[PDB]
RNA sequence: CAACACGGGGAAACUCACUAGUUUAAGACAUUGGAUGGUGAUGCAUGGCCGUUUUUAGUUCGUGAAUGAUUUGUCUGGUUAAUUCCGAUAACGAACGAGAUCUUAACCUGCUAAUUAGCGGCGAGUACACUGUACUUGCUGCUUCUUAGAGGAACAUUGUGUGUCUAACACAAGGAAGUUUAAGGCAACAACAGGUCUGUGAUGUCCUUAGAUGAACUAGGCUGCACGCGUGCUACACUGAUAUAUAUAACGAGUAAAAUAUGCUUGCAUACUUUUCCUCCGCCGAAAGGCGUAGGUAAUCUUUAUCAAUAUAUAUCGUGAUGGGGAUAGAUUAUUGCAAUUAUUAAUCUUGAACGAGGAAUGCCUAGUAAGCAUGAUUCAUCAGAUUGUGCUAACUACGUC
């Protein structure tokens, strides 16, 4: 199946909104990230809808994405 | 050139004194006559490096490669396997290509160099690692040397 | 006590710095020895795409390390090591002798 | 997916994730390409 | 005891050390014989022959050579041999003397009082050689 | 050989300011001129030094 | 542990990403280089390892981005530059300039030396890609700068 | 020209854009619109970067002067590396390029220095025959050599010719060096519709975007072969091959998976320890190679005060496509890898082709070059007949002319 990763999502918004910022590699074809446990399709496909949404903002070099978060975003988590 | 009318004093007592060639011809000559060494076995079969594709031509060979191994071993007393498939490297004929070098067969070397060891004219030293010679073997190739010396002397 | 960088200017400043400074609190130094110069080469084609003439050319990336080294105990070494230091040479202290 | 611990596309730039031209002395990983830009800012002098 | 000087032709240098002695001349582990081709062993008994041996019988020699092939190493060892004879001379005998003896040496040729000068050029690309070039076409 | 409009120029300001300073001697006048000119490099020192001794 | 050539090379290529990056970010003043506004700066790096030429250029770039006129732009710019005290400037815009054939223009004033050491010693350069909807522009600056000593002077009182 | 061992493009897969076919959502945002990715189309839309023009020597401004475009300066002449200088000169003053200038190498340091370099000094032996010579094991003022900093040294120095006798050239002497000491780096003005959007998250437009021209997986293909052209290698032999022997060098380069263990039925599930790059050394292997382990983040260990091959010596052919030569082919045992077959690569034996010094043509080269001989590095899971460096063996011939 396809899968809806939502307990890896709600747990990125949680990393997202303690930090402020974001720094990860862009591709997501490569399955294991070493600084959290959740898979780089995950972080990949959750900052692609936040960023749309413009929660975060991308800055970008080399394939790392650079991404600090909005105040918009930090009220949304909290409540 | 055999003999020569040189303008220093030379000597008269160490491998330096006598030609290398003739050293090791000699020297070849009295292992065999001696009877210090045989073969064994596989070693008839040897080609020095892979590319030669003939047997050693000059027939007395054996104990010419084995006289000319005490030499190195009197000149560096640290040696071990690698030296020797390196010092006795040549060219290999790559056919419809350029040489390169390639090392000399080891077995027989490695032969020679542990029959010398049972023999007792070397000694492995396992700390400040090498074979050398003993001083037995020392004195041997210094008393053939003398011998040479004397010879070409008179 | 070893000193590298990549940076010529300040390892050179440094160096007469630290001797300068072993005298000054009289500690017993043999002369800076400096050490064989380790390259970084990479020999690149000038066109980028390879079109057009062979064109090769050839940059260095030259590291440099000094050793000057103190009959002394270990305290007042380290103390004026640590002290005296420009950021883009790196130091490691060797152990000596009472 | 297939083996890739070895051969061709084990391996790609740093910089941009070229398939080809990838310079791997010293272990850095960079396509001449990308190399000849910031060879400067990575220390690389050139005197030859 | 002792004194030192030296020669250098391309990658090769032979620093030579010259002793109070008996007319003993070495070549690191050999003997001044030792040299294997005729015309070079010639070369490097050439300027002992030139002063005469019975004015070298006071002194033991010591070569230490390093670099290069056998050409380049004995014209370095003449050198040598040549900045070995003047410098006991200009130390032990007599500087007059030494003047002398080097204007003897250097009417003959003045290579082995001053070296080859001679350097390799490096290799360019576009071609084997340094200034040579592949093949061009059209 | 020959010598170009800078080394000239140096050259031509010695003796405007300091012709009695100058003597046959090129190595004095190398001091000579390193003493009242800096100089940045010395091969180009020299030359002015060869210049002005000419 | 690593080797001391592979210490030093690991290094440049971690001073050449955050180089790249810092000159990619860049607005109101150049960057400082590596530390061996600032709050967000400084947490990205740190979560990643647990007037100048780029400056004018930059300020050029984001002139033609608010769609001036080319000439009076790159004459302000150049003015600045010379006016706060160098030696010599150049300053090229390429590409299309509004139409369909590309051409470029030079704008140049001081002496601006290309030769020797002193060149590369004291000129400072700076590359800007601009981009507008017929596709993108490329902005080249270089200033000379040689007020360590001066190239040219016979040095006499 | 400035294509054609060029695309760092040394392709078993991966690679790859192709071919035979198979999959997938990683389709943001609010059916559907909407966009996101694309070694897709377009270098004759473009940015960058590079080649050329041209590595020769050229270029421009200020002011002045001479329907105007324009010209002068920026030149009769001398001289030169050179728009380099002199010199004359409706111009006088400039700036760029040239030169100077950066990296080596050359020479000299009774100065700066001794670690992870050497030397002596001295204990200890083994030989020689000593109140020295030779050779190895133990300890520790000298810096010549090894290293690497600073500083010196050539300026046409001196003499003599030729020269506006200026700029400067020629010869000799001196001298480490005389041509700017030798070699690179360096790279104006202005172009070319030169090449590259098959390097880029540099990029317009146009194509494409769910039985995808994206990502990914399985084969096959890039190398097939009547045939034509580049560029190299190997050859065509006695100034040589064959077998033994002597001599010797410089640049380098060296950190997420395997092994071991447990439970179950090669397979499955879990733990844990280290393997990982260079290989000394010690055994075993004709040979490739195998096994056991050491030392190395490196002037220290691999290993380089010794790692090479042509050289050169003694032997064997005795000149005959010959024992020159290794095309072409068969049987092997190895090594790398999932996979080695369209010989991957390796060795052993066997198989033993053409080639008798090359037409018309045409390449490179003036001093350690040219040529010959090797060898490090690059790609690399695996491999040099390639490129790029590095050493050694060390020529000829002008030394000028259009």
């Amino acid at each position: 199946y396809s899968y809806i990763p939502k307990q890896n999502k709600k747990l990125i918004y949680e990393y997202l909104f303690k930090e402020g910022v974001i720094v990860v590699e862009k591709d997501a074809k490569i399955p294991r990230h070493p600084h959290l446990n959740v898979p780089n399709l995950h972080i990949m496909m959750t900052l692609k809808s936040l960023k749309s949404r413009n929660y975060v903002e991308e800055k970008y070099n080399w394939k790392h994405q650079y991404f600090i978060l909005n105040n918009e975003g930090i009220e949304y988590l909290r409540e | 050139r055999l003999l020569e009318p040189v303008p220093f004093v030379k000597t008269n007592n160490c491998i330096k004194d006598v030609d290398a060639d003739l050293f090791i011809r000699s020297y070849a000559t009295h292992l065999k006559l001696h009877n210090k060494i045989t073969y064994p076995k596989w070693c008839t079969f040897v080609k020095t490096g892979k590319g030669r594709k003939l047997a050693p031509l000059n027939e007395d060979w054996y104990f010419i490669r084995a006289s000319s191994i005490l030499r190195r071993l009197y000149l560096h007393p640290d040696i071990g396997v690698g030296f020797l498939r390196r010092q006795f490297s040549s060219k290999q004929r790559r056919g419809v290509a350029p040489n390169h070098t390639s090392l000399a067969s080891g077995k027989i070397l490695r032969s020679i160099l542990q029959q010398l060891e049972n023999l007792g004219y070397v000694e492995q030293n396992p700390k400040k690692k090498g074979r050398r010679l003993t001083t037995k073997g020392e004195n041997a190739i210094n008393n053939f040397a003398r011998y040479i010396n004397k010879k070409v002397y008179n | 006590i070893a000193l590298t960088s990549k940076n010529l200017r300040a390892i050179e400043k440094v160096c007469s710095d630290i001797m300068k400074g072993a005298k000054e609190k009289n500690l017993n130094v043999s002369g800076p020895v400096r050490l064989p110069v380790k390259t970084l080469r990479i020999t690149t084609r000038k066109s980028p795409c390879g079109e057009g003439t062979n064109t090769w050319d050839r940059f260095e990336l030259r590291i440099y390390k000094r050793l000057i080294d103190l009959y002394s105990q270990c305290e007042v070494v380290t103390q004026m090591t640590s002290i005296n230091i420009d950021p883009v040479v790196e130091v490691e202290v060797i152990i000596t002798d009472s | 997916v297939h083996p890739k611990k070895y051969g061709q596309g084990s391996r790609q730039c740093r910089v941009c994730s070229n398939k080809h031209a990838i310079i791997r002395k010293y272990n850095i990983n960079i396509c001449r390409q990308c190399f000849r830009e910031r060879a400067d800012i990575i220390g690389f002098k050139k005197y030859r | 005891k002792r004194v030192q000087t030296f020669g250098k032709k391309k990658t090769a240098v032979a620093v030579a050390t010259v002793t109070n002695g008996k007319g003993l001349i070495k070549l690191n582990g050999k003997n001044l014989d030792l040299v294997e081709p005729y015309i070079l062993k010639t070369k490097v008994y050439e300027p002992l022959w030139l002063i005469g041996s019975g004015k070298l019988k006071n002194l033991d020699i010591r070569i230490r050579v390093k670099g290069g092939g056998q050409t380049s190493q004995i014209y370095a060892i003449r050198q040598a041999i040549g900045k070995g004879i003047i410098s006991y001379y200009q130390k032990y005998v007599d500087e007059s003397t030494k003047k002398e003896l080097k204007d003897v040496l250097l009417r003959y040729d003045r290579s082995l009082l001053v070296g080859d000068t001679r350097r390799c050029e490096p290799k360019k690309f576009g071609g084997k050689g340094a200034r040579a070039r592949y093949q061009k076409s059209y | 050989r020959v010598r170009t409009k800078t080394i000239k120029r140096a050259a031509r300001q010695i003796v405007e300011k300091y012709y009695a300073k100058l003597t046959l001697d090129f190595q004095i006048n190398k001091k000579i001129t390193e003493e009242v000119a800096i100089i940045p490099s010395k091969r180009m020192k020299n030359k002015v030094a060869g210049f002005v001794t000419h | 542990p690593i080797s001391k050539k592979r210490k030093f090379i690991n290094d440049g290529v971690f001073q050449a990403e955050l180089n790249e990056f810092l000159a990619r970010i860049l607005a109101e003043d150049g960057y400082s280089g590596v530390e061996v506004r600032i709050r967000e700066l400084t947490s990205l790096v740190q979560k990643r390892f647990f007037l100048c030429a780029m400056a004018q250029a930059e300020s050029l770039r984001y002139k033609l981005l608010k769609g001036l006129a080319v000439r009076r732009a790159c004459y302000g710019v150049l003015r600045h530059i010379m006016e706060s005290g160098a030696k010599g400037c150049e300053v090229i815009v390429s590409g299309k300039l509004r139409a369909q054939r590309a051409k470029s223009m030079k704008f140049r004033d001081g002496y601006l030396i290309s030769t020797g050491e002193p060149s590369k010693r004291f000129v400072n350069t700076a590359t800007r890609s601009a981009q507008l909807k017929q596709g993108v522009l490329g902005i080249k600056v270089k200033i000379m700068l040689p007020t360590s000593i001066l190239p040219d002077n016979i040095s006499v009182l």
